């Protein structure tokens, strides 16, 4: 800590040899993930948190772009104040980013992968649906938007 | 001709009237 | 400035070496590191001897 | 009982009197009349466990505006509008064949004469399709295309409140149907290859011979069209952001309005109407197709006035407005006008209400080819070899799209995708204009070569940085490109200043005849475009071979044939 | 108009469609052996000739008569 | 007058008034492009300087 | 207009073209190359008046 400034310091934790696995091995094609807008083409195999008739599946992971694009561009595009998926998952789930390493390119910020965790038991809903409604141009009211 | 003009105009205005009416039709 | 105690590295095997490429430390703060976003910048000098 | 309607939130306690305050009839009707203050239901959570007390029942109505499918009436109306417009189009084709002129010798004689530029702008386009960069919003389009099949209403997945960008999204339904088969990046971007191939095959064989005998005779003109096409195509629309399809559709409606003028028929114009409607239907930045239809509207109306004498005026204008309105049959497939206006008012309510070595190319491949070609077309009233009619319509497309797309429409600036097709042919117009046989003064040609090197200096100033994952192992993704110590921008600015002073000395001495200029400025547009094409394909070739055992864009697309993920396979 | 006015006018229409100045345009030189037209481009000049002269040129007689002496020898066949 | 907001005379902004009159002049020009008039005085009296 | 019409009646072609060349030539080594905040109109107050 050769620094007389107050804005300099370090912290250390003992070294480890982590049991690494590929993303496709760990996160298969069963668990739905919240792929952010900047990274869909790079991850082609994992199905997203597809939604059906106004309700979504609870997302398990949040694969996300590099830190700078994540902070400045991505999260502003997906927050609750203007629609967004992070309106529903940040309100429900607890994101805890893990460690990820791009293989044989160490020192490259590929992105991130955040494991969501629920806060209750959180059974999936039953959702009793009825489908007879035949409007002409009848839109019942405006949706809730920002004030 | 006189056998293609009349079908061209009835199908023209029919396609017009039908296509403009397509947003205001019922949906389930 | 601290020099840590020596750590028992894993066994001498290439099938172990395969799927354990990284030795990692969960450090924090300003540290000299060779990123690719920017060059070899200079925070503080923590490194694995 | 608690309620929260549109004009609700009056969480009232039935049969209870307030203890402090006013009684207001002693009914405890308390709340605020407001739709603004509604809950965001993520579910319903409690702590009590075990059988429900009689009375406990939260029964909320979820928002289900857009998840709809059309009834039998609306489906029969769609099928009838489609069959009626195709009946009207073939009736127009039958009525229009009164001058004779039968379709003989299919695939015209100027086609099938394949040359080296075709092999280059086909092979290099395939190599860019494999190893090249993606667009910025590639994942944005892919993800909503994947979820749209199961959801069934083409949701703008991320930003707005599950609102369908179904005011104009039908091309995403094509991608959604495509995603039934495996969604590897090598395969789902197949429209960006197919529309590039038919874009080239239209440009070289049907646009440029129409543009004149001079542009077809000169090899340099077709070579410049090919390299400017490939150079404008490769950065922007080799992803899933649908600007290759808008470029292709604007080229189709331009070449069809050309066919309508040159043949003296009306059915290619009638097809160009609905093609312009479909390319307007792809994105709101598909107004270039409308701009092409407007700037080729005067000869069409002349052809209308031409056929007005023989047949009625009404059976000619009727299939035109039919093909103009059949876009509504496809766009409003499962979206009622109410829900599209609701999506529009959400998108205007919270959306946006109005810098790299090869992303600032837009200044290279229209802004210094269309302006000198414009000045040459103005100064020389009749040139020899350039057809003045379609050349001026080719200018009018590029100019007219700017005045109601660049400044008025809200789509981030810095676009070059759209002008990949038609601004390709503009370069072919420019290169024969600035050729030494048309421009007689060596001063003007040397000043134009100085403009070429100045713009290439402007282009190389920024860092060679691709959008997200293309940027994996690039020559100068972090810094300014510097070959040999000093930056290459300085090399282009020095050679531009040399050409500028070499032009000014010819201005003062008034030479106009020194051969050195003739040998130097013989076709500078395809030389500049070849340099940009080569530096981009070198940037991405060094990118793939540098980062070979890890994830590149090219190795991902090659390994996608093996049934492997793109990035997931090597993120530990 | 026999072989002067008509030739010049038709060359003004050739100038309108193929973009070649009316100096090179003469009867001795032709479409595919000297100047550069094509199978598709020649319909533009054909329909314009049908325009200023009421001469409904068959699609087959247009291609049959090959040179630009075609247009002269045919417009003088009223 | 309008240091804080966009200049709006009479409710809607004056930018909209100029864009409406610009679109009117644009369509009035395009109609002269199609019909090929070039002689209507109304234009002479309108576009004089 | 100066390009399309080769000789107009009432406009001296020489000084009019030098008046154009001042406004055009200052852009190509003042607007893009020199570092002075963009959005300038002061300078062309005189000659861009004419």
């Amino acid at each position: 800590d050769l620094s007389l400034s107050q804005g300099d310091w370090i912290a250390v934790t003992p070294p480890r040899v982590p049991e690494l696995q590929s993303v496709q091995e760990y996160v298969g094609s069963d668990q739905p993930v919240l792929m952010d807008w900047a990274v869909g083409l790079a991850f082609p195999c994992q199905q997203p948190m597809l939604h059906a008739n106004g309700v979504t599946e609870v997302p398990k992971f949040r694969i996300s772009p590099d830190y700078y694009a994540k902070l400045q561009s991505t999260d502003t595009w997906q927050d609750g104040i203007n629609g967004g998926l992070l309106g529903i998952t940040d309100l429900l789930l607890r994101a805890s980013v893990m460690s990820t390493y791009l293989s044989q390119d160490w020192g490259q910020d590929w992105g991130s992968l955040r494991k969501f965790d629920t806060v209750v038991e959180a059974t999936p809903a039953e959702l009793d649906f009825g489908s007879q409604t035949h409007s002409g141009l009848y839109s019942p009211g405006p949706l809730r938007i920002r004030p | 001709v006189r056998i293609a003009r009349w079908v061209a105009t009835i199908a023209g205005l029919l396609g017009f009237v039908l296509s403009v009416s397509i947003p205001l039709l019922p949906v389930t | 400035r601290l020099s840590s105690a020596w750590y028992e590295l894993p066994a001498r095997d290439e099938t172990e070496r395969a799927a354990h490429p990284l030795v990692v430390i969960t450090a924090a703060g300003t540290i000299t590191g060779e990123s690719v976003a920017n060059g070899l910048t200079t925070g503080q000098t923590v490194d694995l001897e | 009982e608690i309620t929260s309607n549109l004009d609700g939130t009056y969480a009232d306690f039935v049969g209870l009197t307030q203890i402090s305050g006013e009684d207001a009839g002693k009914l405890q009707r308390t709340g605020y009349p407001d739709p603004n203050l509604r809950p965001a239901i993520v579910g319903v959570f409690t702590d009590l466990t075990g059988p429900a007390p009689q009375g406990l029942s939260v029964s909320a109505e979820i928002d289900t505006r857009f998840t709809t499918h059309p009834t039998a009436l609306k489906l029969a109306a769609m099928l009838l509008a489609i069959v009626s417009t195709v009946i009207a189009l073939l009736a127009l084709w039958r009525l229009d064949r009164l001058d004779g002129r039968r379709m003989h010798r299919l695939i015209p004689t100027r086609w099938r004469t394949v040359t080296a530029v075709d092999g280059v702008v086909v092979g290099g386009m395939a190599i860019w399709y494999v190893i090249g960069a993606n667009s910025s919003d590639d994942g944005y389009i892919l993800q909503m295309a994947r979820t749209a099949e199961h959801a069934g209403y083409m949701a703008n997945y991320f930003r707005w409140f599950g609102s369908p960008e179904d005011p104009f999204g039908w091309y995403y339904n094509v991608l959604a149907l495509m995603t039934k088969v495996s969604d590897a990046s090598i395969w789902i971007r197949l429209p960006d290859l197919i529309c590039a191939l038919i874009c080239w095959l239209l440009l070289s064989r049907e646009v440029l011979p129409r543009l004149g005998p001079a542009v077809a005779g000169s090899r340099a003109a077709m070579w410049a069209a090919g390299l400017v096409l490939l150079g404008a195509w490769m950065p922007f629309n080799n992803g899933l952001r649908p600007e290759g399809q808008i470029a292709t559709g604007a080229l189709i409606t331009y070449v069809l309005i050309e066919r309508a003028v040159t043949s003296g028929r009306l059915t290619p114009a009638a097809l160009a109407i609905t093609t312009a409607a479909f390319t307007l239907g792809i994105q709101p930045t598909g107004l270039i197709a409308v701009a092409a239809l407007l700037a080729g509207g005067r000869p069409i109306l002349r052809i209308v006035m031409r056929r007005r004498r023989l047949v009625g005026t009404w059976p000619l204008i009727a299939p035109l407005l039919a093909a103009g309105t059949v876009i509504l049959a496809v766009v409003f497939a499962d979206q009622t006008i109410a829900t599209v206006l609701e999506a529009t008012r959400i998108r205007t309510a919270i959306g946006p209400s109005q810098g790299a070595i090869s992303r600032r190319v837009a200044f290279v491949f229209t802004a210094m080819c269309l302006f000198p070609s414009l000045f040459m077309m103005l100064r020389r009233k009749h040139i020899a070899g350039v057809a003045r009619g379609p050349a001026w319509r080719l200018m009018g497309i590029i100019f007219a799209t700017m005045f109601f797309l660049m400044f008025t429409p809200t789509k981030w600036i810095h676009h070059f995708g759209l002008f990949a097709a038609v601004g390709g042919a503009m370069a072919a117009l420019a290169t024969v204009l600035v050729s030494p046989t048309v421009l007689r003064s060596a001063r003007n040609r040397m000043a134009f070569l100085s403009l070429v090197l100045f713009v290439l200096a402007f282009c190389f100033a920024s860092t060679n940085g691709w959008w997200y994952v293309s940027n994996f192992g690039a020559p100068f993704n972090n810094s300014v490109p510097k070959v040999g110590g000093v930056q290459i921008s300085a090399i282009f600015f020095a050679l531009s200043a040399i050409a500028a002073l070499w032009a000014f000395w010819l201005h003062l001495t008034r030479r106009t005849e020194s051969r050195v200029v003739d040998r130097l400025t013989a076709a500078p547009i395809p030389v500049a475009a070849g340099f940009m094409v080569v530096v981009m394909m070198a940037s991405m070739a060094i990118g793939v071979v540098r980062q070979y055992p890890t994830y590149s864009n090219g190795w991902a697309n090659i390994r996608a044939f093996a049934g492997g993920c793109g990035l997931a396979d090597d993120v530990l | 108009a026999t072989q002067e006015e008509i030739i010049a006018g038709l060359a003004e229409i050739i100038e309108e469609v193929t973009g070649i100045e009316p100096s090179e345009v003469t009867p001795e030189k032709s479409f595919v052996d000297d100047l550069d037209i094509d199978s598709l481009s020649m319909v533009e000049i054909a329909v314009q000739t049908e325009d200023k002269y009421g001469v409904k040129i068959p699609d087959e007689d247009l291609a049959g008569l090959r040179t630009v002496g075609d247009v002269v020898a045919y417009i003088q066949k009223l």
